[PDB]
């Protein structure tokens, strides 16, 4: 059986670890609801 | 038992200890998380239950007690924040400028950041702490690097 705990706010925090890099991908999502890499 | 607007771990007993499958928002009483986090199983919450109202595969979402709650988008420019909720470590936010998507039905966000499957979930936050979407649908790329799309459903 699953179960919820709460694990926090949902707040913004000014000076949060700024890290990522923000990619452009060709995806593909099929019916399954599942995303694939188009080339 | 705990309706508190929030953000929450999705947790199980069935194999080996308390497992973490995945996370979830907690908003006007209703919890939005993952299709593929739950299945679209009922939930515990204390001496509560909490039954699914609303879901999809294809969007890989679901919703608890009530319709979709979170309407909020991204801009397309701002930088955004992953509150991310990992197994066994405390809530944090990571700021990061989100990619994009390029699908044959429209452009989506994306996020590039590394976090265990459990994780999956976790909301991501606009500048007014608005959810404009879950972390933890997504594909890994050519070095085992994860990148999530920004899901979010649609307001009733
Ligand atoms: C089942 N099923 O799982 C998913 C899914 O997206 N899983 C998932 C989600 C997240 Cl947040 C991270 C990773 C992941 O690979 N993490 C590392 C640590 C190995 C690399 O960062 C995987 C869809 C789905 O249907």
């Amino acid at each position: 059986d699953m179960y919820i705990e709460r694990a926090g706010d949902i707040t913004w925090e000014k000076d949060a670890e700024v890290t990522g890099n923000s990619p452009r991908l060709d995806v593909a999502l099929d019916e399954s609801g599942d995303f694939s890499l188009v080339e | 038992g705990e309706t508190t607007d929030g953000v929450y771990r999705v947790m199980t007993r069935r194999l080996l200890g308390s497992t973490q499958v995945g996370v979830g928002v907690m908003q006007e009483g209703v919890f939005h998380t993952m299709w593929h986090v739950t299945k679209g199983a009922a939930l515990r919450s204390g001496e509560g239950r909490l039954d699914p109202y609303w879901g999809d595969v294809k969007q890989d979402l679901v919703s608890y007690c009530g319709p979709w709650k979170l309407d909020a988008a991204w801009d397309g420019l701002s930088e955004v924040q992953l509150l991310a909720v990992p197994p066994g470590e405390r809530a944090k936010n990571i700021q990061t400028l989100p990619g994009i998507f390029k699908t044959k039905d429209g452009d989506i966000g994306a996020v590039a950041l590394d976090y265990p499957a459990g994780t999956s979930g976790s909301p991501i936050l606009d500048k007014c702490g608005r959810v404009i979407g879950l972390y933890g649908n997504g594909v890994v790329i050519k070095n085992g690097s994860y990148v999530s799309a920004i899901t979010q459903g649609k307001r009733e």
